């Protein structure tokens, strides 16, 4: 079983998105009007599932595979790649990368999503793997489309797609989302600007990795994450 | 001061999380090995439990779109990190409120006691995050069950709660569904009644 | 039948790219050894076609119906509207403006592109419109995806469109390639480093033009073109 | 001084230029009306002609993607700017290089004498603008006729190119194809009987 | 055998110097006029000689003992001394570094240099190291003189040092010029120039190492040396 | 972008490259160990080959201080990178140009054939670095032979070359020289005949 | 991107409002022509209707400074710009609380049935822009009827409110007033009940 042997370096939840960011008009009523209350990490918070052991399909980091109905999906085939290392910079091995997003045009395999694109025949959306050894990843996919969306009445996502990390333990799990290099939409957009501060917003931006690609063949984005410093106990108790 | 790298930041898990997460949800083909909501098989020792509820938003109206991981003890306060499909019990689980009714179900058994880093130990307790659209960083919870009274009553987590009356949130309610132990566990994102979140 | 009443502005051959822009490898021996000879203008050059009377179909200028096989493209889709002018900033009514593009994922539908990414069935990638009155235009497409190209080892195109413009003269007419506004790749680019100025590069980068969006629908780009200036003949002859 | 707004930039028009000028070409299904290669109906006045010609790089090889436009005068030496599939003249047309063989051919008739601003007359000509890939801003010339040898020498733009040598570039060859009159005329781009380019 | 598992990144040809570049006289008729062919990489370009077993003399890395014809050579005794690592910053160990130079006078010990500075009898020019197993390498010379040539009527070359790097593959395999901090030759000589870029002609400028020295000995000089990225295969055939 | 640490970048050989690389043409002593032009000893498995060659500027002018490195697959077409002088056969050597005639020399075996990473074939090739005084960067070719020519036809490098005749730039001649099949490969940096150079 | 000339910031219209927009409120002489709360003469077609409302706080209390405007469809479902006050009917008016008893009222017709840009049928409505001390720039609402439960369910506009709850807020209840068909319509600016306000 899993044991208590390390803390994990508060959060700065003003650095994170804060709850209450009315431009985004969903969080006005799904955002909690008392404090959290702080509690000290135990057990409890300290560890979280590993999965290596998880059955992964030949396929399931390959949205240009893992879809198939008899062709390949339409759109900029991306390598999607990079690091899990948390704030000391020590690599996250083995942790679980989930990834999601909309097809070329911006429309989602959900039958929630009304938008008018169309459904791609052969694309998916879903991917995963497990970092290896050293804390990399990789996804190949194509690059989602914006996506509009009923927010102000001229609203549109940037490209996007949505990570879930789980890390080390449940307190260093993390849903985030990716946006693409030069995106113009990226300054409009109230779920971007949920989070305050600029220099936060441009560690969500994955960069254009000439080195990753494949010539006559894919792009390449490199997305690296940082997940809460993980350090030893000391002088606890006594 | 010494600044380390920052945190990568967070975004919501957005209405379309399913896709991701919870693939029959979205209306879509699941893959051969998926992590849900069943964390004890038929055979695991403890007693056998279902959990369910619903989320409300500030306006008291159902949030039909969540998606919540829970991390628990073992029916002997162990927490089993090695997940795998195989095992008759894990430790996580995820679940989801269904689009008509809202409301999401686990399949568990009741943790043990866990003792908090100062061998305190605590009330049996599930550790609960809730993701959903409009919610910007997941919220931190702790269901804990109305008939361990004596325990909840010693928690130096719970203890933490400067108002009694808020402590009454984290309490879930033990029923019977078909026949079988339940406890429901109803979630207040804001407003009367508003849950209790941490942060740790 | 024509006339000659008017005089265009000289080119600007250093603003233009050069013949010999040996990064792009083709134009090596595609590329004049000789000087151009200057020639004056006469009616030969100072007049040229109107496409007032030809007929163009009900979707000439919205490539989501003009190729039309079941269904609509998959891709981002978009609006391309601007104005064109001359030198002078007058408007340049009445004039054809030609567009073709790869598909989604940055495959053209030609027989010699043999790119792996397929096409799209309901996209055929050409459009044309005639300026209105006021000299503006506007099609309704996908946005193109970037393409590699056997130009040096890992050479990709930026997302791009082709224009042909008549303008009132065959000394008017022009071809260039419209980019996208953030576009990582077109600062990498051999084709747009052929233009040795980078404020000329500039010219060719569409914004983005969320006021010419339809909610819900598309988004929208705006290119505007210039054409050489047209002024009046002047103590000629005399 | 006074700086105008500058005009945008030319681009290749690349080797998929069919596409979108030449759409049978691209292999591709062609709209009701396209701007096309055949000038005169054959009821047209004039001499008819038919004008056809390859396109060399500068290692004399055959440039197979090569996009052409021409701009003539009627036999009457009149431009006639209304382009309409109707009339039985227009003075303008596009063609293309054929890839395999990399051959171009025009259905036309021998322009008429058109005077320069001066007032002196110009041989009968076809203006010429060259589009392919590898070529960053498309390329003027003219086509004039070796059966004008007279008109030819006494013509103020040829007798602005310095070296008499460099006129026969310009200069169209008379033959006959399957018993109708023809002229070739092949442009060299680079090097050994580089042909003549304008700039206006 | 060699085996096709890596890729190396593709080399900027405009970091490098150029083919043609007039001012160094003998590249004009040595510098090809058409367009380098890009092809793939295979196995023939992304493997390559390993060269642990080759058979080093005791001296192969000591100019000061290997031409030994009864004394010392004249001249500023120096190390010359750095690391050889990829664009990844990964070292490259067990790789040959082959050196040679001028003598002090800048003199070269070769039948064709027939300037009049004389030869010294116990310096011959020629050094080989591998590097160890983390990526450096060690060399003990004397500096080199300038030395003139017949390119412009008074044109000399810095002092420098002819290095050859062998790396992981032939497609790593590199010659260039060693040049000395602060030599006020290196900003006029069209060698040097070659390289258009001024922050990669930096990259050639070994840096005095203090640290390095023999105290009452001699001198050291350190100059790293970088060659192309290495990276592992990825979604390829697929 | 991602910008990883530059290249290092390329500076020409030089005229004296000998001092280093070819000690003996340089007329100096060897040491005991020199990479040389002997890639295969008697008993090497495999056709046994003398490659030669000269190479030739812009000009027509020999250029007699060239400095070539080879690499080459063995004759079941597999890279030996394990380099030794105790070795049978070595898949990398190193041959210079005579000052006086101009002539490199290589002995080696005829390499079998390897595929591309797509899976396809390629012909039987040496692939050669050149280098020389004003030469900035290595020029990059590949030997490929004339006894060959059905597998050359195929070669899907050779199919890279737009141009057919480029492609016989390439192609080494088979000759007989004191009774051993020898074949001559030419080298022209610059003009007429323009030896391919390849990036990678 | 593109950006274009900013608008103009709004500002509140003030307590005073009334000295611009509602002459008689303030305690003021009229003009000869005043925008008023009779869009309709006793002559118009349509169902003639009195509305009437009050406008409270967040704190439940009165907003007796309140200015509205309207813009309405004529009993055919046609919206009628041109204004006159010899016309029987006007698509637009202008209302205000009383200071004393927070009451406004309208004079009108029954507007018809205008679709939405798509072509769907809209339920009948009043556009209705309120403006007050305290509202920084003017709040959007719509009037709906409650004698047209069966059209207002299929409203796209409704439609778009994601809580039916809050669709309740903007049906007008129906009542007889000194033997004429009137409906109140109550807006709550703030909190329980909060009227819904649109952005377009
Ligand atoms: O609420 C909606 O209209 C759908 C929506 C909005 C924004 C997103 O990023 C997304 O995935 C879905
Ligand atoms: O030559 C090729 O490989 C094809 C190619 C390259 C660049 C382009 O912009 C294009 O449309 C086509
Ligand atoms: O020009 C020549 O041939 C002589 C020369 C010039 C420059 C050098 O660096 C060198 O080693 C030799
Ligand atoms: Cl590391
Ligand atoms: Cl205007
Ligand atoms: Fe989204
Ligand atoms: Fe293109
Ligand atoms: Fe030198
Ligand atoms: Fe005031």
């Amino acid at each position: 079983p899993a044991q208590d042997n390390s803390r994990f370096v508060i959060r700065d939840r003003n650095w994170h998105p804060k709850a209450l960011t009315p431009d985004y008009k969903t969080s006005i009523a799904r955002s909690p009007r008392q404090a959290l209350v702080s509690i000290p990490q135990s057990i409890s918070e300290t560890t979280g599932p590993n999965f290596s052991h998880l059955g992964f399909g030949a396929h399931d980091h390959d949205l240009l595979l893992n879809f198939n109905n008899g062709g390949l999906p339409i759109g900029e085939r991306i390598i999607v790649a990079g690091r899990v290392v948390d704030q000391y910079g020590k690599p996250v091995p083995n942790t679980l990368v989930e990834m999601w997003q909309a097809n070329a045009g911006g429309r989602y395999r959900h039958k929630n999503d009304r938008y008018l694109a169309p459904l791609d025949p052969n694309f998916g959306g879903v991917g995963r793997c497990l970092t290896d050894s050293d804390g990399y990843y990789s996804f190949r996919t194509i690059k989602p489309g914006p996506h509009p969306w009923r927010n102000g009445p001229n609203d549109w996502r940037p490209a996007h797609i949505y990570f879930g990390i789980s890390g080390p333990s449940i307190a260093t799990k993390l849903i985030t989302q990716l946006y693409f290099e030069g995106d113009p939409l990226i300054p409009m957009c109230p779920i971007v600007k949920s989070i305050a501060n600029p220099e936060a917003v441009q560690q969500l931006i994955a960069k254009l990795d000439m080195n990753n690609a494949n010539p006559m063949d894919c792009l390449a984005y490199r997305f690296d994450i940082v997940l809460r410093g993980q350090r030893k106990t000391h002088f606890e108790n006594c | 001061p010494i600044e380390l790298l920052p945190e990568t930041p967070s975004q919501t898990a957005g209405p379309y999380v399913h896709i991701g997460l919870a693939l029959e949800a979205a209306g879509n083909p699941t893959r051969d090995q998926e992590i849900w909501n069943r964390l004890a098989k038929p055979d695991a020792p403890g007693e056998h439990i279902l959990l369910l509820g619903q989320v409300y938003d500030g306006n008291g109206h159902l949030v039909r779109d969540s998606f919540l991981e829970v991390w628990q003890a073992d029916a002997n306060g162990e927490y089993q990190d090695a997940y795998n499909l195989e095992n008759a019990f894990n430790s996580f689980g995820r679940t989801a409120t269904t689009f008509d009714a809202g409301e999401w179900t686990l399949h568990t058994v009741k943790p043990g006691v866990v003792n908090n880093a100062a061998g305190v130990p605590m009330a049996p307790h599930i550790n609960i995050s809730l993701f959903a659209r409009g919610i910007n960083i997941h919220l931190h919870t702790r269901l804990y069950f109305d008939d361990e009274a004596q325990a909840n009553a010693k928690c130096p987590v719970l203890n933490l709660i400067e108002q009694p009356q808020r402590r009454e949130t984290l309490i879930a309610k033990r029923c019977e569904v078909d026949g079988k132990t339940a406890y429901r566990f109803d979630i207040r994102i804001q407003g009367e009644g508003e849950t209790v979140f941490f942060d740790f």
